[PDB]
């Protein structure tokens, strides 16, 4: 078993250009466990970014959510950053408001 | 309605990082309400709910003290586990066990479980009747036969039918504010034009608890949940939950479709136009 | 609550 991860990228209520929030990464379906998860500010890693506890559904597979408390405006691009044994390169997802 | 106490654990063997990590989680419903990591400073079972702050120090120390006995359980599982599979000292492995129990809308027992995994794989759960196994391979068997002795799974259905059950309802009685609380999604619809002959409509549900739910674009009253793009259920990270529904559709053809969003603290359910 | 007893493999 190695199972590949799915990632949404979003915030916590719906998106604002100026108030404060909080940006969501959530990394499901993936298998082993030992994963690296980095959330991104207009390209530079976040450093004080809190994780949910390690779970996993009813076929096993982990689940996990990250997250850190910001301020958007109409454009301070945001990303997701996960890297994954069964990934040969860390993948990256922006925070597309619109999903 | 029904009701559910869940405890999830992993342990993870490490022959590089020493000692395993393990981490545990306890659920009421999709409420988390208890954590131990292994990694983290505290190395106590930790309140995730304010409800169960409630409890007494007791609780917290005899969870601390059995938390830390699952771990030393999970651990020496690993290393029968490597033996049975003939495996090597070398590489990291991991064992995941369930266990919990299903209570009705009269708050009585419906169903117990305990299930196992090794590698990701099923080893061993415990069947409906709370009294026999599922032992998913020939390694699996010989822990059926030793844990048949020992009547291990009697054990687990005094647990599972009494103490289980019984904490459940104390923990929703002292929760109900909260655990017996339903949250309707929140909803909204966005469009976009992706050509000036194709638009894609987005049927939204927010903030919304438990985290069951359905989201379903019709046309003229038709199933289209084979074209719809449906995202897994992610949670808000305030106890909350979201879901999104997308449809992509002929431009001048919108109001043919109909967004359509059941859920449990919805008395009915209720449909969306644009 | 958890269980008291977890049986070894």
């Amino acid at each position: 078993i190695q199972r590949t991860p799915k990632i949404q990228v979003y915030s916590r209520h719906p998106a604002e250009n100026g108030k404060s929030n909080f940006l969501n990464c959530y990394v499901s379906g993936f298998h082993p466990s030992d994963i690296e998860v980095d959330l991104l500010k207009n390209g530079e890693r976040i450093e004080k970014v809190e994780h949910s506890d390690l779970s996993f559904s009813k076929d096993w597979s982990f689940y996990l959510l990250y997250y850190t408390e910001f301020t958007p405006t109409e454009k301070d691009e945001y990303a997701c950053r996960v890297n994954h044994v069964t990934l040969s390169q860390p993948k990256i997802v922006k925070w597309d408001r619109d999903m | 309605g029904s009701h559910s106490m869940r405890y999830f654990f992993t342990s993870v063997s490490r022959p590089g990082r020493g000692e395993p990590r393990f981490i545990a989680v306890g659920y009421v419903d999709d409420t988390q309400f208890v954590r131990f990591d292994s990694d983290a400073a505290s190395q106590r079972m930790e309140p995730r709910a304010p409800w169960i702050e409630q409890e007494g120090p007791e609780y917290w120390d005899g969870e601390t003290r059995k938390v830390k006995a699952h771990s030393q359980t999970h651990r020496v599982d690993l290393g029968t586990l490597r033996g049975y599979y003939n495996q090597s000292e070398a590489g990291s492995h991991t064992v995941q066990r369930m266990y919990g129990c299903d209570v009705g809308s009269d708050w009585r027992f419906l169903r117990g479980y305990h299930q196992y995994a090794y590698d990701g794989k099923d080893y061993i759960a415990l069947k409906e009747d709370l009294r026999s196994w599922t032992a998913a391979d020939m390694a699996a068997q010989t822990t059926k036969h030793k844990w048949e002795a020992a009547h291990v799974a009697e054990q687990l259905r005094a647990y599972l039918e009494g103490t289980c059950v019984e904490w459940l309802r104390r923990y929703l009685e002292n929760g109900k504010e909260t655990l017996q609380r339903t949250d309707a999604p929140k909803t909204h619809m966005t469009h976009h034009a992706v050509s000036d002959h194709e638009a894609t409509l987005r049927c939204w549900a927010l903030s919304f608890y438990p985290a069951e739910i359905t989201l379903t674009w019709q046309r003229d009253g038709e199933d289209q949940t084979q074209d719809t793009e449906l995202v897994e259920t992610r949670p808000a990270g305030d106890g909350t939950f979201q879901k999104w529904a997308a449809v992509v559709v002929p431009s001048g053809q919108e109001q043919r479709y109909t967004c359509h969003v059941q859920h449990e603290g919805l008395p009915k359910p209720l449909t969306l136009r644009w | 609550l958890l269980l008291d007893r977890l049986n070894k493999l």
